């Protein structure tokens, strides 16, 4: 017949270093567009508040 | 003979780094109505354009 009686102490030092990256998107809006144009009169009169 | 005691070796249990990434948080941004105001009359118009001789 035996009786073991015992105890411990302990230490734990965490480091850590999380990287992440995410990249969002909305399939009805993926782009935006924009347009470089000019206006040309090959015509014979001019023309006034062009739209 | 002499007995092994058994303390264990396993320490602790993951189920606390689980519940670190279980992290949820917030998400989404806000949208939609922003402010809205509106002003001008490009819709209709209102001028004398009868006809005569």
């Amino acid at each position: 017949n035996s009786s073991t009686v015992a105890i411990d102490h302990s230490l734990s030092l965490a480091g850590e270093r999380t990287w992440a990256e995410t990249m969002g998107l909305n399939t009805a809006d993926t782009a935006r567009l924009n347009a470089n144009i000019r206006y040309v009169n090959t015509g014979t009169a001019p023309i006034y508040n062009v739209l | 003979v002499k007995k092994e005691a058994a303390e264990k070796l396993l320490e602790k249990v993951p189920s606390d780094v689980l519940e670190m990434y279980k992290a949820i948080g917030g998400k989404i941004y806000i949208v939609d109505g922003d402010i809205t105001k509106h002003i001008s009359l490009e819709a209709l118009s209102e001028d004398k354009k009868k006809i005569k001789d």
